[PDB]
């Protein structure tokens, strides 16, 4: 399960951008400020090899 | 007295920030997610590093497709009221591999 990738991102990659943070994001309006839920699923899946 | 440059986005290690340290022509330069202090000054996931009025320096700095451009000059000048007319030709130093994110920067001074 360890192999990892961000499900979501906020804005689409630049040609060989690189991105490390691990923020939350918005997946809806409300602004989860930390928290994780609704309107905040926090984007870095991994695989289940 | 002016000695480096910060450069990146949030700048406060919440992401990657390039950071350039000089003295003239040795350098070092870092883009990891620093902690800087909230006055930066020079006191007289770390994925890239590299290792290199009578004056006026120019730079161009610019960053495409995942490189850092630098280009320079070096000369002596005699206007040291403002920014001198006449024409020259900046050539370039070193182009780095970083693949950052940048829409901020500020300048490094070295202080007492
Ligand atoms: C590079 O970083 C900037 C932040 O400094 C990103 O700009 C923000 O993008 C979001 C949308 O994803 C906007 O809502 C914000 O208003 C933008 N802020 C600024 C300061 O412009 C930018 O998207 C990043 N570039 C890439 C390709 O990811
Ligand atoms: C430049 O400053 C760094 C410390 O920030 C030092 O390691 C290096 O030796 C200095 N080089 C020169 C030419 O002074
Ligand atoms: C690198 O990212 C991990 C989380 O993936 C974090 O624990 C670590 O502190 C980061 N390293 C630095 C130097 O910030």
């Amino acid at each position: 399960y360890n192999y990892r990738y961000r499900l979501f991102r906020k804005s689409n990659l630049k040609p060989f951008e690189r991105d490390i943070s691990t923020e939350i994001y918005q997946a809806g309006s409300k602004p989860c400020n930390g928290v994780e839920g609704f309107n905040c699923y926090f984007p870095l899946q991994s695989y289940g090899f | 007295i002016i000695r480096g440059w910060i450069f990146g986005t949030t700048l406060d290690s919440k992401t990657q920030s390039l950071l350039i340290v000089n003295n003239a022509t040795n350098v070092v330069i870092k883009v990891c997610e620093f902690q800087f202090c909230n006055d930066p000054f020079l006191d007289v996931n770390c994925t890239f590093e590299y290792v290199s009025f009578k004056n006026l320096r120019e730079f161009v700095f610019k960053n495409i497709d995942g490189y850092f451009k630098i280009y320079s000059k070096h000369t002596p000048i005699n206007l040291v009221r403002d920014l001198p007319q006449g024409f020259s030709a900046l050539e370039p130093l070193v182009d780095l591999p970083i693949g950052i994110n940048i829409t901020r920067f500020q300048t490094l001074l070295a202080l007492h």
